[PDB]
């Protein structure tokens, strides 16, 4: 988030390691969205019933 | 030179809009009858009533085609709190056999309790959106991921617009150094209140819409709201509709360097403002290629304005309802 | 050079090649074809697949190959032979049947869907005669014959929708396109004639002929350039080509040769471009302006004898230059034909050009191709 072009371009170097190809990308595809619909997978596969690790991210983030 | 009749199709109700498609020969009548009556101009051009289905409950105020790339898919707004959504599917495959057509209620959105001022796709570069309005002051951002996912509609955004929402307006964008922006003409009446027009922008390091601007200035509800399009024009122009007529010019003056988005460094001109019509100005309608403007309101009458080699602003045609319009006009200086 | 041809020795005689379509518009060559016979082993139709474009085919002999899938045995040539859509076909008979098929590409077979038994016909003498002309536009279906009859179907029928027949009717040799429901032919009589699809008589619709030696007219098409305007090729060896949808009228009388224009075709990448296919034993490229001082396609190919790729441009500083086009007054000069033999060829009586790619079928017993028409 906090970098840029050169960021993406590496990050893209993991994101494909982990392995990630469905769902069509508007644009061409965007890190920053990615990320995004990667969490949201990550999320709705190991789903804990209280909201652990949503207040985890929330907390790094803060 | 088409004389004009009193005779109406057999909607038994007032008619709403019609709606033409994005790529030609096929129209569709939206009524206070409740059914949607598709026609389709022939060869011969004859149009008949082709299908005719219920799509809502109450009065059916607007029917919204959007281009077969998002699929031979429309939406639509009515006295049901919610936002209906039709794509006509036919069996088989078209070679040389035309099987059998069906509408198909891709979605509905319920809009929580609010009655669905306005509706409409969004524009191609900004990904497959659809926006919708209600006299909540609540705008409703709803997402369909996949191409053939079609059906699924999820609140991707909302923006709270103050007053009562009326009337929108998408932006017209086309390059990635621009950003998406929606004009809203609010039709709350508030002598007090000016700006009663709100605009706001993607800042897309916030990943969101702010306010980018208001027009203090309007504080008469608006009818409806129009942006001229934009996208070889190097700024934007705004048609407003209410009593008069407002017209806009909205220049980049300065873009900034590090603080950019929120708002945006534009100088606005009231390029042009008219009381021609001596009425309440209902409707303006642009030309696709942003180069002319129809406008009309209750006299039921349509004035035509252009802009000249000065981008100057004129009315090149008078078209009377009420009436018989005279012919031609030409003048210089 | 001009990028050297491919010739598979197919040991098969040809007559006809139409694109299979996928409608809508798109660049690619038609990989999947059908092809009619001039005499295979039978008269009969054929399935065949060509690797298209240089890119990812240079293999499979040297430049490519087409090959066949399968076929079904066709009573009368298939003088004629277009496609409705992606999949339905229709052809001609010389036994004056109207034959279309379903294709099936994943069984590699054709479907005998619908024949109009009954076709143009020799009358005091009681005797059948094949069809000129099929008109294709999905799915209005169009024939032309040498009686002269008119036979206009809707798509999917057995007997005839209908036949117009006249007090007055010829011979036919070629038809376009002037619009979507407009037609116009060239006639055995010098004879350019025009129809509205749906307005129709007695005696033909509209009838030509005038100064500027009318000779029979065998071969019109509609420019690569425009529709509207047509050329035209007859006997006296001048192209005559005309702009209409109701009226004629000649761009230009081209001195493009001196003996009869048996069929004429349009280059795609080139919409001013054209190639002539004649069995008076040859077959030419036709080219823009004439002169060897431009890369000569007036005497290239034939093996030896060669020559082209000539070259020289004015700065317009204080140099000047015109041209042929450039004169409105008729009979201009000819306009650089060149004939090609490899090394022997026979009567080449199908061909297709799509951009500067090329395809033909002949009774050289063999198929010609080309990735480029220039270099």
């Amino acid at each position: 988030q906090q970098g840029g072009e050169a960021a993406q371009a590496e990050a893209w170097e993991w994101l494909a390691a982990n392995q990630l190809a469905t769902v069509i990308t508007t644009k061409e595809s965007s890190a920053t969205d990615e990320a995004w619909r990667l969490m949201i997978s990550y999320l709705d596969k190991y789903e804990s019933k209280n909201t652990l690790y949503h207040h985890c991210i929330i907390n790094k983030l803060l | 030179m088409f004389v004009a009749r009193s005779i109406a199709a057999d909607h038994k109700d007032l008619i709403h809009d019609v709606s033409f498609d994005f790529h030609g020969r096929r129209m569709a009548t939206c009524s206070s009858d409740q059914s949607v009556k598709v026609w389709d101009k022939s060869e011969n051009g004859n149009w008949h009533c082709t299908a005719s289905w219920k799509t809502h409950s109450g009065s059916v105020w607007r029917v919204t085609w959007a281009h077969p790339e998002f699929g031979q898919v429309l939406a639509s707004c009515s006295f049901d709190r919610t936002a209906a959504v039709w794509e006509e599917i036919v069996g088989e495959s078209n070679d040389k056999l035309r099987g059998q057509s069906h509408w198909v209620k891709r979605t509905t959105l319920v809009d929580s309790r609010t009655s669905v001022t306005d509706v409409k796709f969004a524009p191609k570069h900004m990904g497959l959106m659809l926006a919708t309005c209600s006299a909540d002051g609540v705008v409703r951002i709803y997402e369909a991921p996949d191409v053939m996912n079609l059906s699924q509609w999820s609140l991707q955004h909302e923006i709270s617009c103050k007053l009562s929402c009326s009337c929108i307006s998408w932006n017209p964008s086309s390059s990635r150094a621009h950003s998406p922006m929606i004009a809203v003409g609010s039709d709350d009446s508030s002598p007090n209140i000016m700006g009663k027009v709100q605009i706001y922008e993607y800042n897309e390091n916030t990943r969101k819409y702010a306010k980018a601007e208001t027009l203090m200035s309007v504080s008469d509800p608006v009818h409806d709201i129009a942006f001229a399009p934009n996208l070889g024009r190097s700024f934007h122009i705004l048609a407003v509709a209410t009593k008069d007529v407002r017209i806009f010019t909205m220049k980049p003056l300065r873009k900034e360097l590090s603080s950019s988005g929120g708002v945006t460094k534009f100088e606005i001109h009231t390029v042009a403002q008219f009381d021609n019509h001596n009425s309440q100005v209902w409707r303006v309608s642009w030309n696709i290629t942003g180069t002319v403007l129809a406008s009309s309101g209750d006299d039921g009458t349509v004035r035509l304005w252009k802009a000249n080699y000065m981008d100057n602003w004129k009315c090149i045609g008078v078209l009377k309802g009420d009436g018989n319009p005279v012919g031609n006009s030409y003048q210089g200086f | 050079m001009a990028d050297k041809f491919a010739a598979k020795f197919v040991s098969h005689k040809i007559s006809r090649t139409r694109w299979r379509p996928v409608s809508a518009s798109s660049l690619q060559q038609p990989d999947v074809f059908a092809t009619g016979s001039w005499d295979n082993e039978e008269n009969k139709v054929c399935v065949w697949a060509t690797s298209d474009f240089g890119a990812t085919s240079l293999d499979e002999e040297y430049q490519g190959d087409p090959k066949q899938l399968c076929d079904i045995k066709h009573p009368g040539d298939v003088m004629d032979m277009q496609f409705l859509d992606k999949e339905r076909i229709v052809t001609g008979s010389s036994t004056g049947t109207v034959t279309i098929f379903r294709h099936h590409e994943n069984n590699q077979t054709l479907s005998v869907n619908q024949r109009w038994e009954q076709a143009h016909y020799h009358v005091g003498s009681n005797m059948r005669a094949p069809c000129t002309a099929i008109v294709c536009s999905s799915p209005e279906i169009v024939s032309v014959g040498e009686d002269g009859r008119i036979n206009c179907f809707r798509a999917e029928s057995r007997d005839v929708l209908r036949t117009i027949d006249d007090a007055d009717s010829s011979t036919m040799h070629g038809v376009t396109f002037l619009r979507t429901t407009e037609i116009l032919t060239v006639n055995s009589v010098g004879q350019l004639k025009l129809w509205d699809l749906r307005k129709q008589g007695n005696d033909p619709t509209q009838i030509f002929s005038v100064t500027g030696e009318r000779v029979p007219l065998h071969c019109v098409d509609r420019h690569p350039n425009q529709q509207h305007v047509v050329a035209t090729g007859g006997q006296d060896g001048m192209l005559c080509i005309w702009d209409v949808r109701h009226g004629k009228m000649p761009m230009s009388l081209l001195n493009a040769h001196e003996a009869e224009m048996w069929e004429v075709h349009f280059h795609p990448s080139n919409p001013d471009h054209l190639f002539t296919c004649s069995e008076d034993g040859s077959l030419w490229h036709w080219d823009a302006s004439a002169d060897s001082e431009k890369p000569t396609f007036l005497l290239g190919g034939r093996s030896t004898f060669n020559i082209s790729r000539s070259s020289i441009a004015p700065p317009n500083a204080n140099q000047s230059l015109a041209c042929a086009w450039l004169s409105t007054d008729p009979t201009k000069g000819q306009l650089e034909i060149t004939n090609l033999l490899p090394s022997s060829t026979l009567s080449v009586n199908s061909l297709d050009v799509l951009g500067q790619n090329l395809v033909c079928g002949t009774d050289a017993e063999a198929i010609y191709v080309t990735r480029r028409l220039f270099s």
